[PDB]
């Protein structure tokens, strides 16, 4: 397909086999031979038309791979042009993460609908998969402000590492 | 078309006024 | 024209400041802008008491 | 006479000359071509024009590139075990804290 | 505007029988109960005192806000009836004709033409009537808004256009 | 830029130069042309704005905006040769000099890559404002609205002038760049408190606000139609733009001496929509309801959410094409009427079918219902206010009662209901009417289908 | 009988109306067939893999032929 | 149609479309100057193309 | 992938045909109503499809096709719903649908803008299956106000009357006030679950949506027209007769109770909020029944009838019956259409009154519409093995049967009886009577397009019920166990209701002493309701703008303290400097001052 | 609703005054004056008009009600009020 | 027409001072 099937997890499909018990005819098997020759033949037809029209030419695109940055953190203070090409290492990678938790989102969203009323024990892992990527948003991106910076995205952190390990160390005595 | 002598303007203190006020609203200074 | 001159300007120059007009203006101006002010700032202090030391439940709450 | 001015000038109707006015100038055969050049100078070359290019621009805000990065990137993360997304994203170990 | 003492009973009868109508609802009854509410009506007619009268009033209608039906009945195409002026969308001005594109007055000749000796009537009429208008006022300004009619021959009656030219009921 | 400024300018030549009759028709097709090339701004990366060059740069909050101000440059002059085709060549020429030198300063502002640039030319549209209020003004209060005007926004911008060199002499350079870059959290200390106003109060004293928003009634009732489209779309869009340009070297002084505006803005919008509902001039009820609207925008920056920020600036070009639409609007019935009372001319959908429908959907995209950006605007304000305080609800959603009320009550009292009995000067409504009405609503419906675009830098 | 009938004057807005949609294709059905003829002639590009040396040019890394026709010349 | 008269009244209709090439040929003039940095960035520093001569013009 | 997916978006693809069509100009101008009627047909026709489809398997599906916005972590897209709720409302909304615009033929077929009418119902037909069908809550936003906004036009169709312009403003207010939960419910969405399509917020568990389902409740009362607000539905009556036959009977009104159905698994959890649903169920029932018994426009006691039958459902809603309360919006949509054109026919040929005072003697008059009459009135009463039957028996068997709150009880049943009670009076009334309109009759149903739009909705109104509850498979446990005495009490309560509402409207045929009881002059002016809400808030809140805000406010005291404060004080001191003697003495006196104060005072030589 | 001329308006009225039995059935001149003829009441006149409101479904007037005194100007009346021209 | 200055108008301008007081009013 148009997509993998890992980062993409799909369980295996189940269908019943149909199994007529009345001897009267079912109609939902007619219509949808009646629909397969009149609406899906003439489609695929039309998708074989363009299909072949399409493999005439086929030129090609790629992602512009960019190159790994030294970030915020090792950059030199008031050095613009190392900030500025930190900034915008974190800056996409804001966005990469951004469309990390989209496709956890929406994977969470397809194991519902999918498992039917089953949904809240068959969707288990993918809660906790939530869970995991949900929470370390908020630890990594959330409460940055409208005008967000790596700056402030770093000092945030270096709050974390501070106040997390201040009340470790004090714990473990 | 239409003037500034007929126009709202300040409370009527005096009754000849009142009068006036009353007209200026094309109205009677008994009901007015 | 004379409803829309009386309704819209031929008031200030008529207005005079009078007891009544004057709480009336206090009432209805800074009156609700403080009431608003008392009932936000105290869900404002009583929302940031709660999760500073972790008394809210926001595990999901990522696009504020 | 109070003052020496003329009464207000009768507001004249564009229809009242020319039955084919379109309210654009007073005079026939430009105010025709105005409509036909402020339509198309308008809908056809910017409102149509303009759409099918503000539709079809290259990738903004970079968003169908950061999907496709992204995902390589839980292929691969999945893989090892470790979770899905780093809670520091900066490195911990190239880090100073001030005691 | 000096609404005599004879007629405000009128409208109260009035008033009364369509009330009691809605009350009554079938028609027996309601031809029942209204000759009643006749028979206590002309019984109180020969008194030669006013103040009787008046007092009367009082109690009565005090009697009919009482006794109104809280959902009277009125036809639909009166002030609060069902259809009132829902008919009144559809109707348009006669003047606005005079805007129509002349491929649309032309698409209909006859009578646009028809309109023309309207106008042109009206225009000629129009001074007439003025000039009897302003020969006939009563002195101290117009008493009553009551119109006065056509007194010579040859002329229209003062104020016609827009009564006689009003849109119909039944404009669709 | 210089691929929109210098054609911006070149009309100037060519408009003062033109034929007798020609002017109208060849000011616009270019204008309209100019608009064409400002669409090549919609692009933006991901990543940092389209620098391009020290002089001007541009992000995805000023092209957004931008390209409002050259599609409208045609809207007024298209709007215009009805009120002025009775004057003089000359003065209906000087009427576009002051038209283009209006854009021309809206273009170098909305793209000036340092702050006191902005300053200068967002400050310097006061002047050609000033002249088409108080020459071409339709009435005596105009000269008082000129003065309400010109002094409620110059008692600002020079508190912001002071506060802006004083930056530079503190901080050096002020480029919009370098001072995101290069930020300092603000401390509590009175000094910076009162630096705080002096950088907001310029901007906040501009759109409406609730206490500064006298100036509304004053100057957008009386202003030319072609002008009063400007003091409501694109200007109002200044003292916004400025918001959240600045609001990068105040924080974290924002987040807490913010309470007296949020409080006022959110309260003032419920009385100011409050008067629209029980407003006389039709103008005026407009420019009211544009005080509601851009109070909310004034509301949402003051969270710094970037849900806030997101919808911010759909609200405000959604607010400006449709604020300009219903000042076409009163237009059309003040050219026949030649009053501005509403109830002096009820019952035009049974005289003017198509009009009616024009101020139908007019209404309805005032009304911010889905999908129109109006509500995608809203909408995710409501969200962000929420996340701020849940209270905010209350307050947020009582606006969207007001602004329902009065929006149809405008359209009611006028539209529907008896035709008034004695005008009899309305005509057909003529083709320019209509025509440059579509080119309102049509692009404001065209947007609903990828709002991505009108999104702002946030996205 | 049927009577006449006093309606305001449509034909103007009839005109006004006739404009738009007659105009609003004059380039309005041409870019339809133009849209849809690229999709149906050349189609759109593949996700490949960069070829080693080669640096693909800025108008290459997209898939929709007007989207990189609008990024080879323009932008 | 007296070309002397038809340019008198069109001549007026090219000082903005000679505006925008001014102004597009104005751009590429401002951004020589600003080139400054050119191949140092480091997601596009990147080998020179034998007879490539310059990375972004 | 089998055909369920293209099959059902179909459905709402063809429906915008005829708006496309429509916006030519050059469409079908002559016949548009046919177009638009066959149009309808052809999709209910398709939409069956999708039905059996599920009826055979249950294959829901969800349809989310392209992609609109990509808010930070929050995707907006177009997505579809293909639920048993959506799938199977479809074929009903475009049955009733299809059923009225033959009648929409009829009723108005003198009316000059016909043609914009019959636009303006496929506009609102398209906003409604946008409503049912609905993944993300923007989209269930996009059906609700669309719905909201295209019943303003609708029912100031005669835009002439003031009235009406009323109704419509006040239609729009009250269910603004609804949106007022809307909009709350999807903020805390987007916030707390951080999404809008119902995948994730019922995955993402909200068990303590406290204010979420108070908005999402009052949400609903606006809509729905519950209590707190009802009283638009009633003045909604003012609207064209398919109008009101249509949207306000079943299609438009059920969206505000359609909204909590689809939010059932994550209702159920709180216990609160539900009870609160019992609160506001309980109440209205009761009190649009109370109102409709002493009313006498036919359109207006219909209506409240309607409003009394949104009262059900939401009873339901609140103990765990909401396929059942879904199931009744099925039934409830047939006959109670049905009512409405029925009495349009009965108004229509007797010259467009509505006072029931005025007909009588219809039944050997009318035949048909008798029959349909009493076919709808005995179906609104649950009446046995009929479309009633199969959802309200059911429904008050099982409110009983559960841990509820007595109170709401008490008036369920006694609105069941009230809901019988006004029934018996349109029959009685309208048909079984002397005749009372106007001399001159004209009344008739020989029209085709009158007889074939009832009659379908006839045949559909005698089965229903039967088809659908032997089809659909079961979704709750129905209550076996249970003692005779509430098992029966589904229909006792409507025998009384039927028995003494008889024998006190046959005690008009006595003649008697006229006297208005103090229950009724309650009851028969809509229970004081209008006359307190729509008069003392209205008036403080436009008095407020007036005398306070606009006035006081903003040019008297704002006006007052910035700007003319300083002018003041800059004219009097203007005053000050300008108003010199222009006398060198005194010039030349404050000269010596200012030296001397320099010179000794200011201390700039120290 | 089919239209209506004045033949069938004096026709209803006609009716309707003839239902009156009070009224002589046959002294229902088109002009027969309600006082000066009939020897009615102005209470009984009044009570002509809600007789004809029903009969035409429609309110008439009060100010307009006593204004009518013949068969004739009731005829007349309701000509006027339903635009009755043939 | 658009409103135009008056003689009233400017007549307030034609005072010896803009701004009256008795001190001025001579
Ligand atoms: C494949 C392509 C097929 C043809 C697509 C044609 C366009 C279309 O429908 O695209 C759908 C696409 C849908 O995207 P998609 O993700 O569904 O992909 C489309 C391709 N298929 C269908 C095969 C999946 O959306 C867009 O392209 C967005 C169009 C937005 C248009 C906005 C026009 C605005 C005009 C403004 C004029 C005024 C400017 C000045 C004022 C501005 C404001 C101040
Ligand atoms: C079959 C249907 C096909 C549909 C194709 C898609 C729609 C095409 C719509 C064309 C008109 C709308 C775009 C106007 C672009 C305006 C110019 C711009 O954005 O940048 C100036 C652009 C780019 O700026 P530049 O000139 O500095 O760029 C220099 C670098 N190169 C040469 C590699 C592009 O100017 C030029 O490209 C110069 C040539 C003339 C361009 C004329 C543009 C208007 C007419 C088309
Ligand atoms: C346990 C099971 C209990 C079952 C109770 C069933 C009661 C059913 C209703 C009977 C009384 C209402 C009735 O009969 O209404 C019909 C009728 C209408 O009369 P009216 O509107 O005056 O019109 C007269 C026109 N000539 O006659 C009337 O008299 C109308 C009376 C109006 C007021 C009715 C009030 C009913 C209150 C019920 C209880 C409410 C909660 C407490
Ligand atoms: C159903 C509603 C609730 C229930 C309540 C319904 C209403 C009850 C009304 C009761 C009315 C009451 O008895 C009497 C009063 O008010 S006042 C005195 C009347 N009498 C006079 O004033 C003497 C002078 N006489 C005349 O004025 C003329 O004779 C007259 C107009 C009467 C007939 O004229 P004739 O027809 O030419």
């Amino acid at each position: 397909d148009s997509w993998d099937k890992d980062v993409y997890p799909e369980p295996p499909r189940r269908t019943p086999a149909p199994a007529p018990q009345t001897s009267l005819p079912n109609p939902v098997t007619y219509l949808t031979k009646i629909f397969d020759l009149l609406v899906d033949r003439p489609v695929t037809l039309a998708r074989e038309f363009i299909e072949q029209q399409h493999a005439k030419n086929r030129y090609y695109y790629y992602h512009r791979e960019f190159r790994r940055v030294p970030d915020i953190t090792e950059c030199e203070e008031k050095d613009i042009l190392c900030m500025f090409e930190a900034e915008m290492q974190w800056r996409r990678d804001y966005k990469v993460d951004q469309e990390i938790v989209n496709i956890i989102q929406e994977r969470l969203k397809a194991c519902q609908q999918r498992e039917g009323e089953s949904y809240r024990q068959n969707c288990a892992k993918e809660l906790e998969q939530f869970t995991q990527v949900s929470k370390a948003f908020q630890d990594r991106y959330s409460d940055l402000g409208a005008h967000y910076s790596a700056r402030k995205c770093l000092a945030k952190q270096k709050q974390r590492m501070l106040a997390e390990r201040k009340a470790a160390k004090e714990a473990a005595a | 078309h239409v003037t500034k002598d007929m126009f709202p303007g300040p409370y009527p203190k005096t009754p000849e006024e009142r009068a006036a006020a009353a007209k200026k609203y094309n109205m009677r200074v008994e009901d007015y | 024209i004379r409803w829309t001159y009386a309704r819209s300007a031929n008031i200030y120059p008529n207005f005079r400041p009078t007891p009544k007009t004057s709480l009336l203006g206090a009432l209805f101006g800074i009156g609700p802008l403080f009431f608003w002010y008392y009932v936000f700032k105290t869900d404002r202090d009583k929302k940031e008491k709660l999760i500073q030391e972790g008394k809210l439940d926001q595990t999901f709450n990522i696009s504020y | 006479i109070r003052l020496q001015e003329d009464p207000d000038p009768e507001d004249e109707n564009l229809y009242e000359k020319n039955p084919d006015s379109h309210g654009y100038d007073k005079d026939p055969i430009v105010d025709l071509w105005n409509m036909r050049v402020v339509f198309f100078f308008g809908f056809s070359i910017v409102l149509v024009l303009g759409s099918t290019f503000v539709a079809y621009l290259p990738d903004y805000r970079m968003q169908e590139w950061a999907r496709r990065e992204a995902e390589r990137l839980v292929k691969y993360r999945e893989a090892n075990g470790l979770p899905l997304m780093e809670s520091n994203c900066f490195d911990p170990n190239k880090i100073q804290l001030p005691e | 505007a000096y609404l005599t003492h004879q007629q405000k009973v009128l409208r109260l009868y009035k008033r009364a029988l369509r009330h009691l109508e809605s009350w009554c609802v079938h028609r027996d009854k309601y031809r029942y109960f209204a000759c009643l509410m006749r028979a206590r009506f002309d019984e109180h007619k020969n008194e030669k005192d006013m103040v009787k009268a008046t007092q009367l009033l009082r109690q009565a209608e005090e009697e009919f806000w009482y006794g109104q039906h809280p959902q009277p009945y009125i036809f639909p195409e009166s002030p609060g009836g069902t259809s009132y002026e829902r008919y009144e969308c559809y109707k348009v001005p006669e003047w606005c004709l005079d805007d129509w594109h002349p491929s649309e007055k032309a698409m209909y000749p006859d009578y646009f033409a028809k309109r023309e000796q309207w106008k042109r009537l009206r225009r000629e009429s129009w001074e007439r009537e003025v000039k009897q208008l302003q020969e006939e006022t009563p002195p101290g300004g117009p008493r009553t808004e009551a119109l006065p009619p056509a007194r010579k021959e040859g002329d229209l009656p003062p104020l016609w256009w827009h009564i006689v030219t009003r849109p119909r009921e039944r404009p669709m | 830029m210089l691929k929109i400024i210098i054609p911006t300018t070149m009309l100037l030549p060519m408009t003062w130069m033109s034929k007798h009759n020609m002017i109208w028709i060849n000011a616009t097709v270019h204008s309209l042309l100019i608009s064409l090339i400002s669409l090549s701004l919609l692009n933006q990366l991901g990543e940092n704005s389209l620098n391009f060059s020290l002089t001007f740069f541009s992000d995805s909050l000023s092209a957004p905006l931008l390209v409002l101000t050259t599609w409208l440059l045609p809207l007024m002059l298209m709007a215009s040769q009805s009120h002025l085709s009775k004057e003089t060549t000359t003065r209906k020429k000087l009427y576009i000099t002051m038209l283009i030198l209006l854009q021309l300063f809206l273009i170098m502002t909305f793209t000036a890559t340092e702050l006191i640039l902005f300053y200068i030319l967002f400050e310097a549209t006061l002047v050609p404002t000033l002249i088409i209020i108080t020459r071409w003004g339709n009435q005596t209060e105009r000269l008082n609205a000129g003065l309400y005007f010109l002094f409620y926004t110059l008692a600002g911008s020079l508190p912001l002038l002071v506060a802006l060199v004083y930056i530079q002499n503190t901080t050096g350079s002020l480029n919009f760049l370098i001072i995101h870059y290069w930020s300092h959290p603000l401390s509590n200390s009175w000094s910076n408190i009162f630096m705080w106003l002096a950088c907001i109060m310029a901007f906040m004293v501009k759109m409406p606000l609730y206490g500064l928003h006298l100036w509304l009634p004053k100057a957008h009732v009386e202003a030319p139609i072609a002008g009063s489209m400007v003091l409501a779309a694109v200007l109002l869009k200044l003292g916004g733009y400025g918001m959240m340009r600045i609001t990068t070297i105040l924080n974290p002084l924002t987040n807490y001496m913010a309470y007296p505006f949020l409080m006022l803005s959110m309260w003032g919008m419920i009385m100011t929509s409050s008067i629209c509902l029980r407003q006389t001039d039709l103008k005026s009820l407009i420019a009211y309801s544009s005080v509601s609207h851009m109070a909310l925008v004034i509301v949402a920056i003051m969270i710094q959410t970037p849900w806030s920020f997101m919808g911010a600036t759909a609200l405000m070009i959604a607010h400006g094409l449709t604020s300009s639409m219903l000042f076409c609007l009163a237009n059309t019935n003040y050219e026949r009427v030649h009053s501005r009372t509403m109830i002096l001319a009820r019952g035009l959908q049974t005289l003017l079918p198509l009009m009616a429908t024009w101020w139908l959907m007019a209404s309805l995209t005032n009304l911010a219902l889905p999908p129109s950006i109006n509500l995608i605007g809203e909408l995710f304000i409501i969200t962000a206010s929420f996340s701020w305080s849940n209270i905010t609800i209350i307050l947020m959603g009582m606006n969207m009662m007001i602004t329902a009320l009065y929006s149809l009550y405008m359209l009611i009292t006028t539209q529907r209901g008896k035709y008034t009995h004695h005008i009899n000067n309305i005509k057909a409504s003529f083709t320019r009417e209509n025509a440059l009405m579509a080119l309102h609503i049509l692009p404001l419906l065209l947007l609903t289908l990828n709002p991505k675009m009108i999104l702002g830098p946030l996205y | 009988k049927r009577l006449f009938i006093i309606k305001p004057s449509g034909f103007y807005d009839r005109r006004f109306l006739k404009l738009m949609r007659f105009y609003i294709l004059l380039t309005g059905i041409p870019v339809a067939i133009g849209i849809t003829l690229v999709n149906v002639f050349i189609g759109e590009a593949e996700l490949a893999d960069i070829p080693e040396g080669y640096v693909p040019e800025h108008w290459e890394y997209f898939k929709h032929p007007i989207s990189r026709w609008i990024a080879r010349t323009f932008y | 149609m007296n070309v002397l008269q038809i340019v008198r009244d069109h001549w007026v209709h090219i000082l903005v479309p000679v505006g925008f090439v001014f102004g597009c040929y104005l751009d590429r003039r401002s951004d020589e100057k600003l080139t400054a940095f050119r191949n140092k960035s480091l997601l596009f520093k990147r080998e020179l193309r034998p007879n490539e001569e310059v990375t972004w013009k | 992938m089998n055909p369920f997916a293209s099959l059902t978006l179909t459905t709402l693809i063809i429906l915008t045909i005829p708006i496309m069509m429509s916006n030519s100009n050059i469409y079908k101008t002559n016949l548009y109503p046919n177009y638009v009627k066959t149009t309808v047909s052809y999709a209910f026709t398709l939409s069956l499809v999708p039905l059996l489809m599920f009826m055979h398997t249950g294959q829901e599906m969800i349809i989310s096709n392209w992609h609109w916005m990509t808010l930070q972590t929050v995707e907006l897209s177009l997505s579809f719903k293909m639920d048993y709720f959506s799938v199977m409302f479809i074929p009903v909304a475009l049955f009733v649908t299809w059923s009225i615009m033959e009648f929409s033929m009829w009723y108005m077929h003198s009316d000059p803008f016909i043609n914009r009418f019959f636009k303006y119902l496929v506009l609102f037909l398209i906003t409604m299956m946008i409503l049912v069908t609905a993944n993300n809550l923007f989209q269930l936003f996009i059906g609700w106000e669309g719905v909201g906004i295209m019943s303003f036009l609708l029912i100031g169709w005669w835009h002439g009357r003031t009235d009406a312009n009323t109704a419509a403003l006040q239609a729009i207010l009250y269910n603004r006030i609804g949106d007022i939960g809307f909009v709350l419910s999807m903020a805390w969405f987007l916030t707390h679950s951080n999404a809008w399509d119902l995948q994730q917020i019922f995955m993402l568990n909200n068990e303590c949506p406290n204010m979420p389902l108070i908005g999402l409740l009052l949400a609903a009362a606006g809509k729905s027209a519950q209590f707190g607000l009802h009283p638009w539905l009633p003045s909604a009556m003012e609207g064209p007769t398919p109008v009101s036959a249509l949207l306000h009977s079943s299609t438009m009104v059920v969206a505000g109770v359609f909204l909590l159905i689809r939010f059932y698994p994550l209702m159920e959890t709180n216990k609160l909020v539900q009870t609160m649903t019992l609160c506001l169920g309980a109440i209205t029932t009761l009190f649009t029944a109370l109102c409709a018994i002493t009313q006498n426009d036919i359109k207006k006691i219909v209506a409240f009838s309607t409003s009394s039958q949104l009262g059900l459902m939401m009873v339901t809603i609140g103990i765990n019956q909401p396929h059942l309360a879904f199931l009744h919006i099925c039934m409830h949509a047939f006959f109670k259409a049905m009512l409405f054109m029925c009495s349009g026919s009965i108004i229509h040929s007797l010259n467009d009154e509505q006072d029931i005072r005025k007909m009588g003697g219809l039944y050997k008059a009318m035949p048909f519409t008798t029959t349909a009459l009493i076919i709808g009135s005995l179906a609104l009463t649950g009446m046995p093995y009929l479309t009633g039957f199969y959802s309200k028996d059911l429904i008050i068997e099982a409110v009983n049967m559960s841990y509820t709150n007595a109170w709401a009880l008490l008036m369920t049943l006694i609105a069941t009886s009230l809901t019988a009670a006004y029934s018996t009076r349109i029959i009685f009334f309208a048909f079984l009577g002397k005749p009372r309109f106007p001399p001159l009759v004209l009344i008739n149903e020989n029209n085709p397009l009158l007889i074939n739009s009832i009659k379908r909705l006839l045949i559909g109104s005698i089965f229903a019920g039967f088809i659908i509850s032997n089809n659909i498979p079961p979704m709750t446990v129905p209550n076996t166990t249970m003692p005779l005495y509430m098992k029966m009490t589904a229909l006792i309560v409507t025998i009384m209701g039927f028995m003494l509402a008889l024998e006190l409207n046959n005690t008009t045929y006595y003649l008697k002493f006229k006297y208005p009881s103090q229950t009724y002059k309650f009851s028969n002016m809509l229970g004081y309701y209008p006359s307190i809400m729509h008069r003392l808030p209205t008036y403080h809140n436009l008095s407020m703008s007036q005398k306070s805000a606009s006035s006081l406010l903003d040019l008297i005291w704002l006006e007052t303290i910035l700007p003319k404060t300083t002018s003041f004080i800059q004219m009097k001191m203007s005053i000050m400097v300008s108003n010199q003697k222009g006398l060198i003495k005194l010039y030349f006196l404050s000269f010596l001052i200012t030296i001397m104060i320099s010179m000794t005072l200011f201390n700039y030589h120290e | 609703a089919p239209p209506l001329t004045l033949e069938a308006i004096k026709d209803r009225v006609l009716y309707v005054l003839k239902l009156y039995d009070k009224i002589d059935p046959e002294k229902l001149s088109v002009n027969s004056h309600f006082m000066k003829d009939l020897g009615l009441d102005s209470l009984d006149q009044v009570e002509i008009i809600m007789a004809m409101e029903d009969e035409f479904g429609f309110e008439i007037p009060d100010i307009d009600a006593e204004k009518l005194m013949c068969p004739q100007e009731i005829v007349d009346y309701i000509a006027d009020k339903k635009d009755v021209y043939e | 027409r658009q409103w135009q200055p008056d003689v009233e108008w400017a007549e307030q301008f034609g005072g010896a001072v803009m701004y009256p007081t008795k001190e001025t009013a001579h």
